[PDB]
């Protein structure tokens, strides 16, 4: 249940992330300090967000 | 066999507050009603008339006291918990008015003030939508110690929630981070060197909520600090005359004139002066543009102080 | 029925015409409702002479022994299965809650047999072992 | 008094607390008319005892149960205070306790001297005062082999039944003198100095009384040490004594020492950062525990003529 | 400035409206709880409204 | 304890070892608070007004409130009657934030010139010492009000005797409070800022 | 280097960063102390009021929190050629939250464990002991206030 709603938030958080790097938006890739070439570091949490529907659908199925 | 023995044991103790009479075998116990439910004790003492064959007068008849009577006030569901949460301060006085009444939206309001923020809120109306969405089977479970008092506040969180997502939103405030969704009135410049400082410019102003231009920026705390700690003072001063003008609903509801005017408007006066004459000088500086007019800004705390 | 919510409610001192024939009846048919709060008519009586006081003494050491019926309970570890009907019974709601007729008398010469009896059964119990925690360390050393 | 309040806040405040529920002089003007145990019970329950008999019958409700529940109630509320305490309260509330178990290592030897039981005897003794050798003292009768034997472990270790008493007795209360003018701040010196002297008063005017060579049994820590000492030690009659009780002008008429000590002790509450209210609430308490127990007493057996000699100053 | 009087006009006209029309059931806590509502919304956005509609400090940041 | 007595002979004998060989004009304080910069006591009144204020408004909160929640266990309805006690406790730590919301606005950055000027080490003396006068004083005010509110929570035990005689008391050291607080804003009422 | 900017101008910031978080958990470890003898000594009796009475000792750890927010705020300004403006800024900063901190820890402390031991004798005292702690838990965070308040005029 803790890993089921944990990845549910994920899944929801991390991908709305991945398309505000993906879109090169002016919040995330705007400074000097940003993650440069956006749409790089957006697979990451691509990757990152499947990997929590992953742990979404594995759990969701001791429910 | 506990409950009708503990049931049966409150008839009882009930019964002591009573007197006797030593000539006619009565017992009279003066107890307080509400007025708009004396239609009911009619037709329950009618039903006990009816099921018992002594054709007993039962006169329950109402008389005027001097005493005090108790303060009924009539929740349902909803407005419990926030009576519940402003009379563990006191019990109110008899037909004041009510300060649960107001709390309903001032509390959860002033708490949206201080959390503020669309993801911290969108978390918080999850955790008492779950509860208010099946509440019938939660009406019955283990309730525990954190968990009753998670459950008859569920309204007062939810209003939390859903006040500090609209604050959140004022605020310009996802989890740490600005929501993109206006056209911002702060135009930064055309070209600029990477790691020179930049000075935007206002070509509008931000419909609903604080710009987003303000995210990162090195001043973003000299605008957010003084803008909240106006916005501080303002919606202090309103929730204490919204409060302080109960007073005179019930000095004029009492019938007492003398507190009206020995009490209410030589406290009004001075308020509205010492306080008030600062709370509209916030809106005053804030509806004068002064750059265009050439005229210095003001300090209102160096005018406060100068004052007296 | 106007709503006590942004005042409080209006309330009326009312005041009971009971007769002795009904004083313990009637007394349910409003105490079921849950609408008038009583005074302290007798504030001024020395608190064991309110003219009911041997008979609130004669169910508290009824509901004396019911929590003692209840550590029994306890010490043995049954699951006390607590049947809800009483609740089914009376509602809450409204005044359809008959009341009892000498069933409380019954309960009285029910919980005081009770009482005894346990508390035979108990010290018998507890005596065997005595001894039995006497022997039981008797055959570690042997 | 500005760092009381870091380890002994809670504890004045609870304690400050419980001397409101030391039941007050209207309060038994109420309680002496009952004339059964069970009316006693009832209207006892409305104070801050709060209905402390409500496991024990009613037909079976004996004199001493009510003198032992309310001392086990009270009790358990001193080492409940006891133990929620710091290195300077702590050991103040232990040496509260050293003065007990005295006069339960005098009730020991007095008691297993002589053909008894151990079991019986034991109920009968003091619990605040209670070490773990304290159910023995059986080894030998001899005093000298006490001190080697059972007394060596104990805290009453750097201190002929009565005359060891004393000789512990004294000892202890030197010791329990110069620890309060030594740890305990600045409030609570003139109250730990007066008050415990008094209680060096009436031992030692107990001590002409009962003997009725004795400078070295007698303490000397209050206001007869000095003069009414040596006046004291060489009285051999009534009239001696009273002769030299008349010295000091607190005790003169005198020869009422409970009277004067809760007239002694009304005024320790007076203080309010101090710890003197601790033992100004355990002799209180001491106190309204043999008063319920002495009108409990003219209740069992009707004696209503000497029922009027409580004594309550708060 | 008058893009908060021209809201404080028709928030003013909802809320009174709302007071006529507001549900027989729990009046009290109907019209109360929804004017309260609407005049701390208002207050909220008037005060963050007249805070940008003429600032003294424009943001200023290197990073860009 | 034997610190004390050690650097004061160490002072006493450098004293008159700059005294008696000519020197004793190196031992000089004026420079000391002249070479020395005006951030430095600024900035040391600034942190050490909402200091101290917070360490007498804690002080005081802790003498009444574990005062009054030992005297709750028995009468629990003081906890929310008697917490004016913790109010005026608490608008200590108040006062020394508005002194702080203030006196920042007096602290900007000084030029390379006119830094050890005579209106910027006015001003550096001017918010040290106001500081330390609003910040000491709502310390003792602070420990002042928790040691008189502590005797309005045992005395709230009784049930209305004394609590009418023992406010008056409680706000007069609110009194002496407010005005140590009209002092540290007049005190660097004519302080200006860094320039 | 310059008069503007000497060698000794970080050694006011890195103290200060050091200030914020040791004088903190100080106070932060006086109030988890004091609370957690109050606590294990409540919950020998009472275990099932362990989750209501263990606020002292979260409550104490947001000052820990806050004394650890302004040691990364001025670590992100400190630098070797820093002005001395800004040196004695991040040292205010550093001991405003710093013997704030402390303070509000202790009181966190000597009321978390007056509360905990008098909530337990009495429930109702629950609602009265969080009302005080959230006054001595405001207290570092008026000193978290002024830090970064005062750390918003570096550069």
């Amino acid at each position: 249940w803790c890993c089921t709603v944990l990845s549910a938030f994920g899944v929801v958080i991390l991908s709305v992330i991945a398309h505000l790097f993906n879109t090169n938006h002016e919040s995330f890739v705007g400074s000097i300090n940003d993650p440069e070439d956006g749409p790089a570091v957006a697979h990451t949490v691509y990757l990152a967000a499947l990997v929590y529907l992953v742990f979404f659908v594995f759990c969701g199925f001791q429910v | 066999w506990f409950q009708d023995v503990t049931r049966e044991k409150a008839i009882f103790e009930i019964l002591n507050k009573s007197n006797y009479d030593t000539n006619r075998k009565i017992l009279i116990a003066e107890g307080w009603i509400p007025r708009d439910e004396l239609a009911t004790l009619q037709a329950r003492l009618g039903e006990m008339i009816a099921r018992l064959g002594i054709d007993v007068p039962s006169i329950i008849q109402v008389l005027d006291t001097n005493h005090t009577p108790p303060t009924f006030h009539r929740t349902n569901k909803f407005t419990a918990g926030f009576q519940s949460i402003c009379d563990c301060y006191g019990i109110a006085q008899y037909r004041e008015i009510n300060a649960g009444l107001p709390t309903i939206v001032t509390f959860p309001f002033m708490f949206a003030i201080m959390f503020g923020d669309m993801g911290h809120g969108f978390l918080m109306t999850l955790a008492a939508l779950s509860l208010v969405l099946n509440e019938k089977k939660i009406n019955k479970m283990k309730r525990g110690e954190i968990f009753d008092m998670a459950f008859t506040g569920r309204y007062i969180i939810l209003l939390m929630g859903v006040f500090s997502m609209y604050t959140g939103f004022l605020y310009n405030d996802i989890f740490s981070k600005t929501m993109t969704i206006f056209k911002s009135g702060w135009k930064w410049p055309d070209h600029w060197k990477k790691g020179e400082s930049i000075t935007a410019t206002s070509v509008g102003t931000y419909p609903i909520g604080l710009d987003w231009a303000w995210h990162g920026t090195e001043n973003a705390l000299l605008f957010s600090n003084s803008y909240k700690m106006k916005l501080s003072i303002l919606m202090g001063f309103i929730h204490m005359t919204y409060s302080y003008f109960f007073s005179l609903a019930n000095h004029l509801y009492f019938n007492s004139m003398i507190d009206i005017i020995g009490n209410f408007i030589p406290g009004l006066l001075f308020m509205q002066g010492i306080f008030g004459y600062l709370s509209v000088c916030i809106v005053y500086k804030w509806a004068v543009d002064w750059v265009k007019d050439g005229k210095p800004a003001p300090g209102l705390l160096n005018m406060l102080i100068n004052m007296f | 029925k106007e709503e006590a919510i942004f005042r409080s409610a209006e309330m009326a001192l009312v005041q009971f015409y009971i007769p002795q024939e009904i004083s313990r009846d009637s007394a349910y048919t409003l105490g079921q409702l849950g609408l008038v709060q009583f005074r302290d008519l007798n504030s001024k009586v020395r608190a064991f002479q309110r003219t009911f006081v041997n008979e609130i003494r004669r169910l508290d050491n009824v509901e004396r022994q019911y929590r003692y019926f209840y550590s029994l309970l306890k010490k043995h570890d049954i699951k006390l299965y607590e049947g809800d009907t009483d609740k089914y019974l009376d509602g809450s709601g409204e005044l359809y809650v008959p009341p009892s007729g000498s069933v409380i008398d019954d309960y009285v010469r029910n919980a005081s047999y009770l009482e005894e009896r346990l508390i035979q059964m108990e010290d018998a119990t507890d005596q065997i072992e005595v001894q039995k925690n006497d022997l039981e360390q008797y055959r570690f050393i042997l | 008094g500005v760092y009381f309040n870091i380890d002994n806040g809670f504890i004045e405040g609870v304690v400050r607390g419980y001397r409101n529920g030391l039941l007050s002089n209207n309060q038994y003007i109420n309680l002496t008319q009952c004339d059964t145990l069970e009316d006693l019970k009832l209207q006892l329950s409305s104070t801050d005892y709060g209905n402390f008999l409500s496991s024990v019958s009613s037909e079976s409700l004996t004199t001493s149960l009510i003198q032992e529940y309310a001392s086990s109630k009270l009790y358990h509320e001193f080492n409940y205070i006891r133990d929620q305490s710091s290195g300077s309260t702590r050991k103040f509330m232990d040496y509260i306790t050293y003065g007990y178990m005295i006069d339960n290592v005098a009730l020991m030897i007095t008691g297993t001297i002589h053909d008894r039981d151990k079991g019986e005897i034991l109920q009968r003794c003091h619990p605040l005062g209670w070490f773990d050798t304290l159910p023995t003292l059986s080894v030998a009768t001899d005093l000298e082999s006490l001190y080697e034997t059972v007394l060596v472990d104990t805290p009453l270790a750097p201190y002929n039944i009565e005359i060891i008493r004393n000789k512990l007795y004294k000892a202890y209360l030197e010791d329990f003198y110069n620890f309060v003018t030594e740890e305990i701040p600045e409030p609570a010196k003139e109250c730990m100095q007066t008050l415990l002297g008094f209680e060096a008063d009436r031992r030692s005017i107990n001590i002409a009384l009962n003997s009725l060579l004795k400078s070295d049994l007698l303490p000397n820590i209050g206001k007869l040490y000095p003069l009414a000492t040596f006046h004291l030690a060489q009285a051999q009659d009534f009239e001696g004594v009273r002769a030299a009780l008349a010295n000091v002008y607190e005790y003169r008429g005198f020869l009422h020492f409970y009277q004067l000590e809760m007239e002694l002790c009304r005024d320790a509450f007076t203080q309010q950062f101090a710890i003197s209210t601790v033992w100004a609430w355990m002799k209180s308490k001491e106190q309204e525990v043999r008063n319920i127990t002495w009108i409990a007493e003219c209740i069992a057996q009707n004696q209503r003529e000497r029922i009027n000699n409580y004594i309550s100053v708060y | 400035f008058y893009t908060v009087v021209g809201v404080f006009i028709v928030v003013s006209a909802m809320s009174v409206l709302f007071w006529i029309m507001a549900p027989k059931n729990n009046q009290a806590v109907w019209r109360s709880t929804v004017i309260l509502t609407l005049a701390m919304m208002f207050l909220m956005w008037a005060i963050t409204f007249l805070c940008q509609l003429h600032p003294l400090v424009a943001p200023r940041r290197s990073d860009l | 304890h034997f610190l004390y007595y050690l650097v004061l002979i160490v002072v006493i004998v450098y004293g008159l070892y700059k005294l008696f060989t000519g020197h004793g004009s190196d031992i000089n304080f004026g420079k000391f608070l002249l070479r020395t910069s005006p951030y430095m006591w600024a900035n040391l009144g600034i942190a050490l007004c909402v200091g101290l204020s917070v360490v007498g408004a804690a002080w005081g909160i802790f003498i009444t409130g574990s005062s009054m929640i030992g005297a709750g266990v028995r009468a629990p309805r003081i906890t929310t009657k008697n917490l004016i006690s913790i109010i005026f406790c608490e608008v200590v730590a108040i006062y020394g934030l508005i002194i702080a919301i203030v006196f920042s606005s007096k602290l900007t950055v000084a030029t390379a010139e006119n830094m050890y000027s005579k209106s910027n080490l006015y001003t550096g003396y001017s918010l040290f010492w106001a500081g330390i006068t609003v910040g000491a004083s709502n310390l003792i005010c602070g420990i002042a009000v928790g040691i008189t509110g502590a005797t309005a929570a045992i005395s709230d035990a009784a049930d209305s005797a004394l609590f009418v005689k023992i406010l008056v008391i409680e706000i007069f050291g609110s009194i002496l409070g407010l005005l140590g607080l009209i002092v540290g804003l007049l005190m660097a009422g004519k302080a200006s800022e860094f320039q | 280097m310059t008069e503007l900017c000497p060698v000794y101008a970080p050694f006011f910031g890195a103290i200060g960063c050091a200030s914020a978080i040791i004088f903190t958990s100080l106070g932060a470890a006086y109030g988890t102390a004091k609370s957690g003898v109050g606590i294990c000594a409540t919950c020998v009796l009472r275990p099932d009021l362990l989750f209501k009475n263990i606020v002292p000792v979260i409550m104490a750890g947001i000052i820990a929190i806050y004394g650890l927010v302004v040691s990364v705020l001025v670590c992100y300004s400190l630098g070797q050629k820093q002005a001395l403006y800004t040196g004695f800024i991040q040292l205010g900063a550093g001991l405003s939250v710093g013997l704030s901190g402390l303070a509000a820890g202790f009181a966190i402390g000597i009321v978390g464990d007056a509360g905990v031991r008098g909530s337990s004798q009495q429930p109702r005292l629950f609602v009265g002991m969080i009302l005080i702690l959230i006054f001595a838990e405001v207290l570092g965070l008026y000193g978290l206030i002024v830090a970064l308040l005062l750390n918003s005029r570096a550069t």
